[PDB]
């Protein structure tokens, strides 16, 4: 199982 | 207030990066109270909920973010990561493809999609998607490190030096900044990282399990301090995702049944559902208790079940491999917890007490490489079930097509009975070796092979083409059943030369590095009449190896590739090689046992990692120290001597063929008793109120 990357969304 | 909610969200992103997941959740939740329709906060909360293993709750919030903001690409890509973890590959693919459709320049989504391709076995596509991600976001550790592993799988060594330098640079930077390393613990053995880095990588991955069990808020378990409740028997629980058609079962499937029921009660905890194979049937039938934890997906409830069974020693056979549920070990339902057999490295985890290894594999002077205490088995910690699975290979005969022991081979359960029906079998001293002369029967066998016929009948005996085992009996081919027919295996079936030395290596190609191929090139250059036999494992790695070999001065016809074969054929065709050349980077482990069962000498050079020293431990138990090299020089000379001094080759091959039976290497009964003694030393140590300590004697 290959790891994945979560994306963090910054509020503007 | 938008500005209020924004600040909460943004602070939560900060807490998240710092590793404060609980505080992140708190702040995202506060953000949503202020501004309920806050898409970014829903999507970010869902990401940390996934990190805590709350997958369904995460999905709910991703869908809420997307309802609010239909073109929210981050939410689609993050949602796909959640669907992937839930084994909904189609759903994940739909999310990633949607996210990229919305924003073709979204690097994370390209890298996440590549991970699907990688897990599906589509390496060229995974490589292409990882490269796109890196084009878009050049500083992308996850994509870079997963790309490097793709390149390793197919033996693409382009700019390999710079690649290693960058991998180590990345890991160094991540560890310093207190982040999760993008190199996976299981892969860390393949790269020139320090031992310190390798232990730390494992340690940080083990800490992911803690994030998932902390939310459970469970108190420590109370552990037994005597064997009274179990009538003086030690309760051992084996935990594995691999009870079924998996290498792990091919090694230890006989062990639960061989435990002494007077002193031991065996519990097998399957993390996987029944695959319907005889491997699974057997373990379920021979273990005292078999518990299907795949039916108990909640780790809290599973750990409770383990504890209620009263387990004294709980054994982790997964480590950081697919299907693992190390959360079960992090909850610590048993007083003693040990790593065994399944994972070639340290867990790096506080919650594992012992690693079951041996002096050859893990010498006392390297104990700093491990987070566990070393628990030594007396010979090798390695074991295989070959004596039980493939007893048809205990004996062989050959045909005098001209005498060679490995050009045309017959094996069978019924082999002696068939040889009796013949009036002209010659016995050659080298047990000894029956030779069938070139007669009418031998011609019929050879015609079967040349015509590619499936099987013939001679004197009522079925004689099978070794390439056609699945058509005759699929269970015999997988190793689920012992073949009933007399099987014929020849060099001609694989395009091997009849009149030259065959060096083999049947490992997955990722185990080969440039240094390794260079060594092999040198050997072949010194044994002019020789080939190297490798597998299409995977096939797309073949032209790469061929290029690099040609570049080192070897013509193409010096390396012969064969497809991966059913388990039984793979073990049986090892008899055709003269010598196996082990990979020093990461040895054959199961594959090493496979080769030795065939009677094939294996040349090895033990390194510094556990995974690089296993073959030497197997050879030491076998009693063939002359096959163990102390440096690259000696590895080449040993291999060259075996290929050029044909009397020395005959001797050593005879030694392996005899000692696979007489040494303890394939003796599962003896192995189980020794394992039982080690279990007791562990127990008495704890029963006397001591914390874990090295059991190396
Ligand atoms: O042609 C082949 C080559 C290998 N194998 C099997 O495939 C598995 C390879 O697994 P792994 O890479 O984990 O082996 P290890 O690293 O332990 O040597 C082993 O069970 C082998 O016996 C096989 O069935 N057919």
């Amino acid at each position: 199982e290959t790891g994945t990357t979560n994306t963090a969304t910054t509020a503007t | 207030c938008p500005t209020h909610a924004d600040s909460l969200n943004n602070l939560a992103n900060i807490k998240r990066e710092q590793g404060n997941i609980e505080e992140a959740v708190r702040l995202y939740r506060k953000a949503l109270e202020v501004f309920p329709e806050f898409a970014a906060a829903h999507s970010n909360l869902a990401s940390v909920l996934q990190q805590q293993g709350k997958l369904q709750e995460a999905l709910m919030h991703y869908k809420e973010a997307i309802r609010i903001s239909p073109t929210f690409a981050d939410a689609y890509s993050n949602m796909g990561n959640t669907l992937k973890e839930m084994q909904d590959v189609q759903g994940a693919l739909q999310c990633y493809t949607r996210a990229i459709q919305i924003n073709p320049a979204f690097a994370d989504a390209h890298s996440n999609l590549a991970s699907i391709h990688k897990d599906s076995g589509n390496i060229p596509e995974a490589i292409a998607s990882y490269r796109t991600a890196l084009k878009l976001k050049p500083d992308f550790p996850d994509a870079y490190c997963n790309l490097a592993h793709c390149l390793q799988i197919v033996c693409d060594w382009t700019d390999y030096d710079e690649r290693m330098k960058k991998l180590v640079s990345i890991v160094a930077d991540q560890l310093e900044k207190n982040r999760l390393p993008s190199v996976h613990p299981h892969h860390s053995m393949l790269y020139p990282l320090s031992h310190g880095f390798r232990k730390a990588i494992a340690e940080r991955h083990g800490n992911l399990c803690l994030d998932k069990i902390n939310v459970l808020h469970k108190p420590p378990y109370e552990h037994p301090k005597d064997l009274k409740l179990s009538d003086g028997r030690l309760r051992v629980g084996y935990v594995s995702s691999d009870f079924g058609n998996h290498p792990t079962s091919h090694l230890m499937q006989s062990i639960p049944g061989m435990h002494n029921p007077d002193k031991f009660e065996v519990f097998c905890y399957a993390l996987s559902p029944d695959d319907g194979t005889n491997f699974r049937v057997k373990v379920m039938a021979e273990a005292n208790h078999f518990i299907d934890l795949s039916q108990i997906p909640c780790n809290g409830k599973a750990a409770d079940r383990i504890h209620q069974d009263g387990i004294h020693i709980l054994v982790n056979m997964n480590g950081y491999t697919k299907g693992a549920r190390n959360e079960l070990f992090a909850l610590r339902p048993a007083p003693i917890q040990a790593m065994w057999l399944g994972y070639p490295g340290t867990s790096g985890a506080l919650f594992m007490d012992y690693i079951i290894t041996d002096q050859e594999t893990s010498p006392a002077e390297v104990a700093e490489q491990y987070s566990e205490k070393l628990a030594y088995m007396p010979h090798t910690f390695f074991i295989g079930d070959h004596a039980n699975m493939f007893p048809h290979l205990k004996k062989k005969a050959v045909i005098d097509f001209k005498i060679y022991d490995n050009r045309i081979v017959l094996n069978g359960i019924d082999l002696k009975a068939f040889l009796d029906s013949l009036p002209d079998v010659k016995i050659v001293k080298m047990l000894n070796m029956p030779v069938i002369p070139m007669n009418t029967i031998a011609e019929a066998v050879i015609e079967m092979i040349n015509r590619g016929q499936i099987q013939i009948t001679i004197n009522g005996f079925s004689i099978s083409n070794g390439l056609a085992t699945t058509q005759i009996n699929n269970k015999a081919a997988t190793g689920e059943e012992v073949p009933r027919t007399i099987i014929v295996t020849t060099r001609s079936q694989y395009g091997l030369p009849e009149d030259a030395i065959v060096y083999c290596n049947f490992n997955q190609l990722y185990k080969i590095d440039p240094s390794t191929l260079q060594m092999w090139a040198n050997i072949l250059k010194r044994v002019p009449n020789s080939v190297l036999w490798l597998l299409r494992f995977p096939a797309v790695g073949e032209p790469n190896i061929q290029q690099y070999a040609q570049n080192m001065g070897l013509p193409q016809n010096r390396i012969i590739f064969s497809p991966v074969a059913p388990k039984e054929e793979h073990v049986r065709r090892g008899q055709l090689a003269d010598v196996c050349l082990d990979t020093p980077l990461c040895n054959g482990h199961t594959t090493g046992m496979d080769v030795l069962w065939a009677g094939t000498p294996m040349v090895t050079m033990p390194g510094e990692t556990l995974a690089s020293r296993v073959a030497a431990s197997q050879l030491t138990c076998l009693g063939c120290l002359e096959l163990i090299a102390k440096n690259r020089q000696e590895y080449e000379d040993i291999a060259v001597k075996l290929g050029t001094d044909l009397e020395y080759l005959k001797k050593v091959r005879g030694k392996v063929w005899k000692q696979r039976i007489s040494s303890p290497l394939f003796n599962t009964k003896q192995y189980t008793m020794e394992l039982e003694r080690l279990y007791l030393q562990m127990w008495e140590h704890y029963a006397a109120g001591n914390k874990p300590d090295h059991m190396i004697k």
